[PDB]
């Protein structure tokens, strides 16, 4: 999306630094337990109850990966994000019922994740690529909602 | 709405901030005004070049509003309501401006205070910012 | 926070809806579905073709509960309160949703009492599903 | 602007029974009752103090006729909005400084006055439609803002 070379370079290399296991998760588990309510939707996952629970549970890590994984998929089509996550997005509406507001978070905590695991790498003109990249994406899952 | 463990992980993810809420009030204004320009609508009558002087001086005037705010974690309304009347009547920010300044602040401290960026302490302080959000835009109209 | 004025504006709005609030109240719901389609995440169970009973008898029950608040307009926060566990707690229904079926109701009212909405009762209605909206939104954390 | 065909008669049948002189009055005019602080863009306007300066307001009546000419010209031009907009949105940003989060409550404020004119003629079908213009509106507008 509207998206500078500066920036579209700023993202990328940065990303292919990114340790998708660990950030991945941390992820999914920043937002189960940053925003209680997303629980609701992992019931399947099992215990997680508290936030030791949250971060160490093998469901929410395997998960985390697969959703980093196609945050990954979509820095490659930044150009065409909404055809990449089309499918996802039915997914999401039809299957599984999600008030896409609840991608907005996912992407903001993605941001912290980050942020938390570079310190001064993590620049604000960094910051500010990837809030595009995360914005992108929010819209793109949105875009097949009927 | 916080609960003691959250006044408690505030006060001390807070506290540890400690003599830099003034250099993170700055790295997160800055960052806002980056990543989200509109928010810059509300500052004409600012220098918003890389670390410059309006921004750097707002920049302590914010995280020492916080810090009141999390000595009077117990009752912020009280302590707050001059901000309050400023951000809800001279400036009327609207309200959504506030999430992303939390945002923002939340990457700041994350990025700097990594031992003590757990998923309780964001959760709270972000449950925090929240509320500091809240009593800002209580008259809105 | 209502004025005294505000209330008597609602008050004589919510008069002349009458009995005819279920079918605002359904019309509303719908007049939703359609314009903004996410808020049917949180209505998996229901029939949403255009006409549907499910629909219209739970455009009774929020039309209702809404007679109520009225009814009870110097205590929504505990008037209401069954009403927030379930929005907040239960159902964990993001608030811009709430901007938006305040935004229906407003219309449709709206498409409904000409002489009644007039820029000082617009005003009040909005202010009272803020609030409304406020509250069942509050024990979210 | 995916606005299907019948969604884009529906919104131009209508549009072409209404009295912009009128509507453009009150639009601008609930914004500036509904939503005091916004106010503070028109103390050029004189008297603003009660909801009847307000909505009679001569320079409130002039200049709301001046936002629809505005809208009259996006709905004539559906599909390249931004380029429409693109001189506004540069001018409410740079010169007036204005949070485009307004822009959704002019819209929606909007959307409110035509239900108040048209009543059961403003089918919720009808009202999608121009809820898909005016969110496309406030977007042109918001588009250039740097
Ligand atoms: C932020 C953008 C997001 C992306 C890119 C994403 C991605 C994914 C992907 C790729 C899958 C697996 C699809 C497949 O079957 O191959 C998935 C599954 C799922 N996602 Fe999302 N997600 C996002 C946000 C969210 C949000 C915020 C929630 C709820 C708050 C959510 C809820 C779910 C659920 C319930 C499943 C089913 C998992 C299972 O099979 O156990 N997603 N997600
Ligand atoms: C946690 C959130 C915030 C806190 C704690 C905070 C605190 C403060 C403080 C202490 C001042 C100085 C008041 C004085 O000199 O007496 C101020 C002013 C101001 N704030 Fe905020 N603020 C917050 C968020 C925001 C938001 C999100 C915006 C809009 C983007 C905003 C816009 C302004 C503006 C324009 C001023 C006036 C600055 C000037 O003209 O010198 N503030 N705020
Ligand atoms: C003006 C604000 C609202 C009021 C006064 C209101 C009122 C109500 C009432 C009276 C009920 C039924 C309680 C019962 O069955 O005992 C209810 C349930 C429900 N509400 Fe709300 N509501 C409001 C806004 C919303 C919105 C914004 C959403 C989400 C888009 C929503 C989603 C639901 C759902 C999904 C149910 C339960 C359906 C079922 O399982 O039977 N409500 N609400
Ligand atoms: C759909 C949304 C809107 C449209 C199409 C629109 C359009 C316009 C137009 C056509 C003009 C005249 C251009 C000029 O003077 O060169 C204008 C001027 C202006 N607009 Fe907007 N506007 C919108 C929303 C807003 C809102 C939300 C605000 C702030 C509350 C605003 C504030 C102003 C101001 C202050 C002027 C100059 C007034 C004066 O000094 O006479 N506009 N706008």
């Amino acid at each position: 999306v509207h998206l500078t070379p500066e920036e579209k370079s700023a993202v990328t290399a940065l990303w292919g630094k990114v340790n998708v296991d660990e950030v991945g998760g941390e992820a999914l588990g920043r937002l189960l337990v940053v925003y209680p309510w997303t629980q609701r939707f992992f019931e399947s996952f099992g215990d997680l109850s508290t936030p030791d629970a949250v971060m160490g549970n093998p469901k929410v890590k395997a998960h985390g990966k697969k959703v980093l994984g196609a945050f990954s998929d979509g820095l490659a089509h930044l150009d065409n994000l909404k055809g990449t996550f089309a499918t996802l997005s039915e997914l999401h509406c039809d299957k599984l019922h999600v008030d896409p507001e609840n991608f907005r978070l996912l992407g903001n905590v993605l941001v912290c994740v980050l942020a938390h695991h570079f310190g001064k790498e993590f620049t604000p003109p960094v910051q500010a690529a990837y809030q595009k990249v995360v914005a992108g994406v929010a819209n793109a899952l949105a875009h097949k909602y009927h | 709405m916080l609960s003691p463990a959250d006044k408690t992980n505030v006060k001390a993810a807070w506290g540890k901030v400690g003599a830099h809420a003034g250099e993170y009030g700055a790295e997160a204004l800055e960052r806002m005004f980056l990543s989200f320009p509109t928010t810059k609508t509300y500052f004409p009558h600012f220098d918003l070049s890389h670390g410059s002087a309006q921004v750097k001086g707002h920049g302590k005037k914010v995280a020492d509003a916080l810090t009141n705010a999390v000595a009077h974690v117990d009752d912020m309304p009280n302590a707050l309501s001059a901000l309050s009347d400023l951000h809800a009547h001279k400036l009327a920010v609207d309200p959504v401006n506030f999430k992303l300044l939390s945002h923002c602040l939340l990457v700041t401290l994350a990025a700097h205070l990594p031992a003590e960026f757990t998923p309780a302490v964001h959760a709270s302080l972000d449950k925090f910012l929240a509320s500091v959000s809240t009593v800002l835009t209580s008259k809105y109209r």
